[PDB]
RNA sequence: CUUGAGUCUCGUAGAGGGGGGUAGAAUUCCAGGUGUAGCGGUGAAAUGCGUAGAGAUCUGGAGGAAUACCGGUGGCGAAGGCGGCCCCCUGGACGAAGACUGACGCUCAGGUGCGAAAGCGUGGGGAGCAAACAGGAUUAGAUACCCUGGUAGUCCACGCCGUAAACGAUGUCGACUUGGAGGUUGUGCCGGCGUGGCUUCCGGAGCUAACGCGUUAAGUCGACCGCCUGGGGAGUACGGCCGCAAGGUUAAAACUCAAAUGAAUUGACGGGGGCCCGCACAAGCGGUGGAGCAUGUGGUUUAAUUCGAUGCAACGCGA
RNA sequence: AAAAUG
């Protein structure tokens, strides 16, 4: 389909998983991959290596779009925070912007109760 | 932490800048602290404990200044 | 350290003085601790109120991600 | 051990070919201290392999070893109550030790008449990536690859 | 009379209180666009959500609750408590010069008021969270801990309740008695030198069973009040008062025990911490557990199957 | 992960 050459990678890096969505600059998804959906289930899913494979698979999933440049939007505390960015650079994309978008309340809603393990 | 990669600046250096920007802004600490509710009594206790232990460690420092170990 | 407001006889910090206030916020827009900039506590309080007033009037950002 | 001042033992090279590595292979094949028995087995099997490869004894043995030597193995570690398989690199001496032990083990579980014939057959199979020694190396590599994510500590 | 107590003048810092408005971040929900097979969760899972298109991402909207950073053994308040910004109404504290009143003070049974959270009543509101409840796990069970959900409630107005390890486990007021380092907030003089208020840490004499307290006393004294009299029974019963209720408050007796208790000491222990060691793990090689037999033991049997050893440290042991 | 008792 249509070519883009200027995309945004969104990295949803939670403690349990990593989701990589590459959209255009308007926020329209072009492709996505996840650590869980890349052959990693459980203890392996929440690892930096799983996030790296997911980012590799996501880059393969948008190859037909001829995307050349990428702004990276990193959201969350998980282990796939930077390994995804390394994978995106190593797939030949030109990273022109790295931004943290982790939502921080300026107090806000009450969190769930602490776990007693 | 909004990093714009500079001309002729390699990718690893921009990544290090992004990391330092995140640490300075303390985003990860904010997310950790906000994951579960900490009761006000718990928070006051922990703040007081941090102040007490900081003061006591400096006391330990300034007093080991005098002590000779051998 | 040393406090720039004590050394200048500042009565109030003037939320309108954007150029001064920008030295007391981070890139993310957050108020810098007085332990880093060396501001005195009285002036740190005035400075926080001024920054919040300026944020309200959109003379300063709350965050870097509006 | 805890203290670790283990200094290595000197191995006399094998008498016919003057190889340390074949000497260790004899040691690994030997049972009950019967070294001459094991030596005769290895020498007979190496003669057979040399004939069936037309190359050399040590060179054909090395071909087999290259096909059995692992490069990465897995080490267990309990982490959060569960057990993880952690991939680690194999030091070269351990590479040879594992290859030789796997070949001897695989030879012993073959069905041929004498041990020397089983060893020759296993070595030839290894030289063409076929027998159960190379299969063991393959499963070890497969486990390490499946656990590449845990390469960190 | 003016020194205690108070009034006035100028000013200072403050999350002190009441009312009203508003800002930005975020969660959730609703609508739509892109997009596609997963998401979510755990120690591991499953329940749950998703091809009726989730999750992810972008836009628009709704709504409630709380105010990141500042922020601090920082500040204010009688205590409970109080945190975005702005206005309105309002309480207290402190400082410098004076001027004024002239003991007008301190404490306080009964009384009265205030009083966290939960709870209760009426009327609203309800994002997030979350007793109850449901399901999934775990387990021998698991009416839990963990997971997915979720209702009171949490929020608002008004009234009620009147209790908390409501703690400094330390009543209020006043005087006196070596020091050190800080914080915060005034003020005098000229960065230094003073002088007030509040406050954190350490420590001297003294005090203390000790631990400790130590000019903000648990030191040295004075005024007034509250309270205690071995552990249980019991802050319970009965009665009274209060409450819509939940319950609060006042508050026994029989009976029973020879202790209960505080602090500190030596050990031992810990699914507390740290550092080491050992064929303890690990890396390996050969075994035992299966077979036949030898031998010892248990048991059973017997007239007797002599006695002893009988977790590791008895069982080819005394022999 | 679970991990009771004398
Ligand atoms: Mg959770
Ligand atoms: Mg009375
Ligand atoms: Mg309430
Ligand atoms: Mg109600
Ligand atoms: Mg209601
Ligand atoms: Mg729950
Ligand atoms: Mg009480
Ligand atoms: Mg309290
Ligand atoms: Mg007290
Ligand atoms: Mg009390
Ligand atoms: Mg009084
Ligand atoms: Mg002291
Ligand atoms: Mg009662
Ligand atoms: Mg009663
Ligand atoms: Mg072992
Ligand atoms: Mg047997
Ligand atoms: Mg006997
Ligand atoms: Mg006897
Ligand atoms: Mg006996
Ligand atoms: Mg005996
Ligand atoms: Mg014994």
């Amino acid at each position: 389909r249509k070519q883009v050459s200027d995309g945004v990678a969104h990295i949803h890096a939670s403690f349990n998983n990593t989701i990589v969505t590459i959209t255009d600059r308007q926020g329209n998804a072009l492709g996505w991959a996840t650590a869980g959906g890349s052959g990693f289930r459980g203890s392996r899913k929440s690892t930096p290596f799983a996030a790296q494979v997911a980012a590799e698979r996501c880059a393969d999933a948008v190859k037909e779009y001829g995307i050349k440049n990428l702004e990276v939007m990193v959201k969350g505390p998980g282990p796939g925070r930077e390994s995804t960015i390394r994978a995106l650079n190593a797939a030949g994309f030109r990273i022109t912007n790295i931004t943290d978008v982790t939502p921080i309340p300026h107090d806000g809603c009450r969190p769930p109760k602490k776990r007693r393990v | 932490p909004v990093i714009k990669v500079r001309e002729n600046e390699p990718f690893d250096v921009a990544l290090r800048r992004f990391k330092r920007s995140c640490e300075k802004a303390g985003v990860l600490a904010e997310v950790r602290r906000r994951e579960f509710y900490e009761k006000p009594t718990t928070e006051r206790k922990r703040a007081k404990a941090s102040a007490v232990k900081r003061h006591a460690k400096k006391l330990a420092r300034e007093n080991a200044r005098r002590t000779r170990l051998y | 350290k040393f406090c720039r407001f004590t050394a200048e006889g500042v009565q109030e910090i003037d939320y309108k003085d954007i150029a001064t206030l920008k030295n007391y916020i981070t890139e993310s827009g957050k108020i810098v601790p007085s332990r880093i900039t060396g501001t005195r506590a009285k002036y740190q309080r005035q400075l926080a109120r001024a920054i919040k007033r300026a944020r309200y009037l959109s003379l300063l950002p709350y965050t870097d991600r509006h | 051990p805890r203290r670790r001042v283990i200094g290595q033992r000197k191995i006399l090279p094998d008498p016919k070919f003057g190889s340390e590595l074949l000497a260790k292979f004899v040691n690994i094949l030997m049972v009950d201290g019967k070294k001459s028995t094991a030596e005769s087995i290895v020498y007979s099997a190496l003669e057979t392999l040399a004939q069936r490869s037309g190359k050399s004894e040590l060179e054909a043995f090395e071909v087999a070893l290259e096909n059995v030597r692992p490069t990465v193995e897995v080490k267990s570690r309990r982490v959060g109550g569960s057990t993880y398989q952690v991939p680690v690199e194999v030091r070269p001496v351990r590479r040879n030790a594992l290859a030789m032990r796997w070949i001897v083990e695989a030879a012993r579980k073959r069905g041929d008449k004498s041990m020397a014939l089983r060893l020759a057959n296993e070595l030839s199979d290894a030289a063409e990536n076929k027998g159960t020694a190379v299969k063991k190396r393959e499963d070890v590599h497969r486990m390490a690859e499946a656990n590449k994510a845990f390469a960190h500590y």
